[PDB]
């Protein structure tokens, strides 16, 4: 009972005209292309019709009722391809949760999956529970493997909440999209039986609070140089500090010097003009936050973090708990330390935007994350 | 569970089991040989 | 000067190296200098380099070698037609530290052996021959150096006699593997000798 | 659930006089007891500019509503710039016609008190001396939980708050010293100790206590009708010039 | 009565699906590795020796004339991947041998 | 100054000929634990730290590659170093592998030179795997292919089959061919990297 691309559902007309308003005329035309080429339906002949209506500079509204009403639901592929591509175009709109692929002793595994076999596997073992159709593509620009895993009901067949599971390429981290039904636990552990075939993997999730986009949990979590880094440790996740041992010494940072500002360590900032060094202090306040040198944005965009800070004074475990919210936390945190009303000689390392989004203890001046 | 049974009788019986001079000064052991088996390729 | 102290003391110990010249054409840049290995105080080994930048582009076009000390010189002549220069001298490095081990390992198997029974060194040192009453033990440990992983990866087989003819090779070599596996390498040895001993236990 | 809004009074009065006034005016009777208290009764404070006279003008009527009850706690020195001012709390229409009469009768001038930061936080170290029958100040604890609420760019940083629990503050306490003010000796130098955060700078909302009190920038909730002595001190202390 | 059929053909069906599942198990699967059940299923479009090699010493041991054919073909096998790793490790042997030969003669 | 310059420079060229090694250990100071000891105004280091170098030189292009970094913070309270910030991307496991080293522990700076040493052979690994097939592509041997990021599994084409390949440590271990000639060619081609070099001109001559 595996759903193949032929079979058509029960939804709304109107839905997807909505869906299919929200993208341009030129994936609406490749579209229609790929789906005569492959379904058809009411050779070449045809398709100079529409290469006629594009050339005349047609409205979006015409070529969408051309798209609905030659077909008329279109089908579960064709669903799954316009929601796929609405998903490629508006990033903001998901939300997405890590987990990592633990397996035996507690050694991360690479997935290294091939994208062919793999999908009838997860098919054939998600249809001898429910009716399930899969659909796995590649991201044009990062290079993941987005799946949308998609399940139905019987009151003919109403439809479910699309499921997707992000793979990225080389990484021991899977995402996947926030749901806590049954059928999330369920789409999820058929992936976690069917991607080992020789020693089982387990799916311990890394994270609990979600975060936005496939390219900020692409360059926190996935493979990148900025996976650990993250703060302001960013320059070593760029390098642009050193050049090779092949380049000049002549343009060298030991041979032409950096301008520093002195450092103040006595308490002298609960008592309160000369604008190069406003500018050495914005200047400071940059390399504190981030990198080297919008403008208080950011690389990822952070919602929710919670800290706890378990100090020991006088053999007194003294707990505080630091919670955030927002859109960009440590943005605003830069934003607010730069209008100098937090003294930057004491902000820590793990208030500062390294390992970001992660919330867990401090147990003694070094961080450790929450399961 | 048959395979922790069959531990503990493996190791009770290797408890009466003869083994003087070449096992039981041990019985920074693996440690060793991994950190001189990682330094020296062996 | 405290960046030089942590790229000569601390990462790179028993090591001499001393920039000689350079010079540039117009864009390229070219720079000789010497590595001396002095891990081996009784023969340190040395060598000669002569690198071509770029210097802008940055990239390497030509490097060669100008005069090497004649002592792994047969062996360097292997490793030094596969014109990847990092791979030259890290395994040089590796090469000197490998047997600077190996030289102390037999050092102190010698020094604890040198009382009951006799002992002998063989080839160059690459093995190592105790005796007793008669029967004999041979110890291997070959340096092989890469050619056609790339680090010089070593080789550790005993071999015993009885007097009378060789044992079986394969119950020598799975309890030398065993045996190595399970104590290490300055103990396993200890143990290995011991048990060829076999005098109580 | 007593959300205390305070407001100010210009001239220094006395209330025994012009009540019956308000009585013709009500057509109910009031009680107004004249409690002459004084902060810290401990004789560290010379007996000069320590005293206050309390009128805590109750309105004795049927307790059946909490938000139709409402008190009017008076403070007033003859020695500050602005000697006096009231808190008041429910939501009667008696409040309004009593500050009708207020302003009618004696002619003063009413205006509501705005917060500061310090303000907030000797409130917070006011509101947790309590003041015992055995003449010393025994200070309990709250599991505090502070608040923040900056603007910042694209409303990056919307709110985010500190949460100490009790045994922590208890251990600051007891670790810093023998003191009457934790809230400003203690806690304040730790959290700019180990975060940075001068929290006397960034925009304080709601210092809120483990349910006893609720600190705000306009008014202070509380789950008791009364209100300490040392709150009010601190509160006729801050509105001076 | 439709219902109560139903029912009692599902009681009579459970002693079946007991007996039926609880046969002899001819080396079932659960028990084999990844290549060999891809051999049974066939097209398995991607051959690694050393997963074999992993996979056939998995294999347990046990019409007896077929059981003895299988318990000879599985030692036949064994015999075969032992034979593969010896000649592995000494064809790596003469090729370092031949390597230095190589190095002296050039 | 014109001869602190000249020693300067020297030191400079220095610092690059040791850095053509590879692994080096350059030092480093967390600046938020810059504490002042206020006994004469001078500034000691709370905790130290030691940053690792580790940087892959090619040889196709003939260049240094981007150099990865690792560092290393000592604990408050054990006198062992464990690993801060590292910037190696997580195909290579680093924590594993740093657990693994010496049994946990790390003391003396050529324990960590271990753990540099294991991590910077898996990179030249990663890099080597990278660069065999993309200079053949370059020889023009195959034609388009796609390669992972770690280059462990690749698919070339062949003048008519489609060919994937999933390559262990510098060894191949499963093998596709796909469009009873078909298994022996499978076999085949299997075994080495070099060796597959080698053989694709003993089928495509």
């Amino acid at each position: 009972l595996r759903l193949e691309d032929n079979y058509v559902p029960t939804s709304d007309t109107l839905v997807v005209f909505k869906q299919l308003m929200k993208l341009p005329v030129t994936v609406l035309y490749d579209l229609t292309l790929s789906w005569f080429a492959k379904f058809g339906g009411s050779i070449y002949l045809l398709t100079e019709t529409l290469d006629l209506l594009i050339e005349k500079g047609v409205r979006r509204n015409v070529i969408v009722n051309r798209i609905l009403y030659v077909y008329w639901g279109l089908n579960v592929f064709q669903l799954a391809e316009i929601d796929c591509h609405l998903m490629i175009s508006k990033p903001e709109k998901f939300k997405w949760l890590p987990s990592k692929a633990l397996r035996g002793d507690g050694k991360p595994y690479v997935v290294k999956l091939q994208p062919a076999k793999f999908i009838e596997n997860l098919q054939t073992d998600l249809a001898k529970i429910y009716h399930c159709h899969v659909y796995m593509f590649k991201h044009p620009s990062l290079p993941v493997l987005i799946t949308r895993i998609q399940l139905f009901d019987s009151n003919p067949l109403i439809s479910r909440r699309p499921y997707y599971v992000a793979f990225p390429l080389n990484s021991p981290i899977i995402f996947h999209s926030v749901d806590k039904d049954i059928y999330a636990r369920l789409v999820l552990q058929s992936i976690s039986r069917t991607i080992s075939e020789r020693e089982t993997i387990i799916f311990k999730p890394v994270q609990k609070i979600p975060v936005k986009s496939i390219h900020n949990i692409m360059t926190l979590l996935g493979p990148s140089r900025f996976a650990e880094s993250m703060g302001p440790w960013e320059c070593y996740a760029s390098a642009n500090f050193e050049r090779s041992p092949l380049h000049d010494y002549k343009k060298h940072q030991g041979l032409t010097g950096k301008k520093v500002m002195v450092r103040e360590f006595d308490d002298s900032f609960l008592n309160d003009e000369e604008p190069e060094i406003r500018r050495l202090r914005l200047e400071k306040n940059m390399i504190k936050f981030k990198g080297s040198a919008s403008r208080y944005s950011s690389l990822v965009p952070i919602e929710k973090v919670g800290f706890t800070l378990k100090n020991e004074i006088n053999s007194r475990i003294i707990t505080i708990k630091l919670k955030f919210n927002g859109n960009d936390i440590f943005g605003g945190l830069h934003e607010l330390c730069d209008k100098n009303l937090i003294n930057i000689d004491k902000v820590p390392g793990w208030l500062a935007g390294e390992n970001g989004s992660f919330s867990g203890t401090i147990m003694n001046g070094d961080f450790q994350r929450e399961q | 569970m048959n395979l922790k049974t069959n531990n503990k009788k493996r190791l009770t019986e290797k408890l009466i089991q003869k083994d003087l001079h070449p096992v039981l000064n041990k019985a920074d052991g693996p440690v060793t040989f991994r950190n001189d088996s990682h330094e020296l390729n062996l | 000067n405290l960046r030089l102290s942590y790229l000569r003391d601390h990462t790179y110990p028993h090591l001499q190296v001393s920039v000689q010249s350079r010079d540039r054409v117009h864009g390229i840049e070219v720079l000789v200098v010497n590595y001396k290995f002095c891990r081996n105080t009784m023969n340190p080994f040395e060598i000669q380099f002569k690198m071509f930048y770029k210097f802008e582009d940055s990239t390497l076009l030509k490097w060669e070698i100008l005069r090497i000390s004649t002592n792994v010189r047969l062996k360097a002549k292997q490793l030094l037609a596969t014109r990847n220069f990092q791979k030259c001298l890290l395994s040089l490095y590796e090469f000197d530290k490998i047997k600077s081990k190996k030289t102390g390992i037999f050092q102190n198997l010698i020094n604890l052996l040198k009382r009951k029974t006799r002992c002998y060194l063989m080839n160059n040192s690459d093995s190592l021959i105790v005796e007793r009453v008669t029967i004999k033990l041979q110890i291997n440990f070959i340096i092989t150096m890469p050619g056609e992983c790339f680090l010089p990866m070593s080789k550790i087989s005993i071999a015993l006699w009885k007097g009378g003819e060789r044992f079986n090779q394969i119950d020598l070599d799975e309890i030398c593997y065993g045996l190595i596996k399970e104590y290490g390498v300055k103990t396993g040895l200890k143990e290995i000798c011991n048990v060829c001993l076999f005098p109580d236990m | 659930p007593y959300t205390w809004k305070f407001l100010g009074i210009s001239k220094q009065l006395s209330l025994e006089n012009g009540i019956a006034k308000l009585n013709q005016l009500l057509n109910l009777e009031v009680d107004l007891d004249i409690q002459t208290i004084r902060v810290p009764s401990d004789p560290d404070g010379g007996t000069a500019a320590d005293e206050y006279i309390r009128y805590e003008m109750r309105l004795d009527i049927s307790n059946l509503d909490e938000g139709t009850y409402s008190k009017f706690i008076f403070l007033g020195n003859s020695k500050m710039e602005v000697p006096m001012f009231l808190c008041y709390c429910g939501t009667d229409n008696r409040n309004e016609v009593v500050l009708q009469w207020l302003k009618a009768e004696y002619g003063v001038i009413m205006w509501p008190i705005k917060f500061e930061q310090k303000t907030m936080i000797k409130l917070a170290d006011a509101s947790i001396v309590h003041v015992t029958k055995e003449n010393i100040e025994q200070i309990t604890w709250f599991s505090s939980k502070l608040y923040f609420e900056p603007e910042t760019q694209d409303k990056n940083l919307r709110q985010f708050s500190i949460e100490i629990p009790r045994e922590s503050c208890e251990g600051l306490a007891l670790g810093y010293g023998n003191t009457m003010h934790p809230y400003n000796d203690a806690i304040v130098p730790y959290i700019y100790n180990e975060t940075g955060m001068a929290v006397e700078r960034l925009p304080l909302t709601s210092v809120i206590l483990a349910g006893h009190t609720k600190i705000m920038r306009e008014s202070i909730v509380t789950s008791t009708r009364s209100l300490r002595n040392r709150v009010l001190a601190v509160v006729l202390q801050s509105i001076q010039f | 009565l439709s219902k109560e059929i139903y029912d009692n053909e599902s009681e009579l069906r459970a002693s079946q699906s007991q007996q039926i599942m609880e046969l002899v198990g001819d080396i079932p699967k659960y028990s084999l590795g990844s290549e060999l059940r891809n051999r049974v299923e066939g097209e398995p479009q991607s051959t690694s020796i050393e997963r074999l090699i992993e996979d056939v010493l998995k294999l347990p041991q046990m019409d007896l004339k077929v059981l003895s054919e299988y318990s000879n073909l599985r030692k036949d096998l064994i015999l075969k991947c032992q034979a593969l790793q010896i000649g592995e490790s000494k064809l790596s042997d003469i090729l370092s041998q031949t390597n230095s030969i190589n190095s002296l003669t050039t | 100054s014109t001869s602190d310059r000249s020693e300067l420079e020297d030191y400079i060229v220095l610092e690059n000929v040791y850095r053509m090694f590879g692994i080096t250990f350059f030092p480093l100071v967390d600046p938020i634990d810059l504490k002042i000891k206020d006994a004469s105004g001078e500034i000691f280091v709370d905790r130290e730290m030691l940053g690792i170098r580790l940087e892959v030189f090619s040889e196709r292009t003939s260049q240094f590659e981007k150099p990865h970094y690792v560092l290393l913070k000592k604990r408050i309270k054990s006198n062992s170093w464990f690993l801060f910030k590292h910037t190696i991307p997580s195909f290579i496991d680093v924590q594993g592998i740093f657990d693994d080293t010496n049994g946990g522990l790390v003391i003396s700076h050529d324990d960590a030179y271990l753990f540099a040493k294991r991590v910077f052979l898996q990179l030249v690994e990663v890099q080597k795997r990278r660069q065999i097939f993309k200079d053949l592509e370059a020889k023009k041997i195959i034609h388009d292919l796609d390669l992972d990021l770690e280059s462990s599994m690749v698919s070339f084409f062949v003048k008519d089959i489609k060919v994937e390949l999933f390559v262990k440590q510098n060894e191949i271990v499963s093998c596709s061919i796909l469009d009873n000639n078909k298994s022996k060619w499978e076999i085949a081609l299997l075994g080495s990297l070099d060796d597959l070099e080698l053989k694709l001109n003993h089928s495509f001559a």
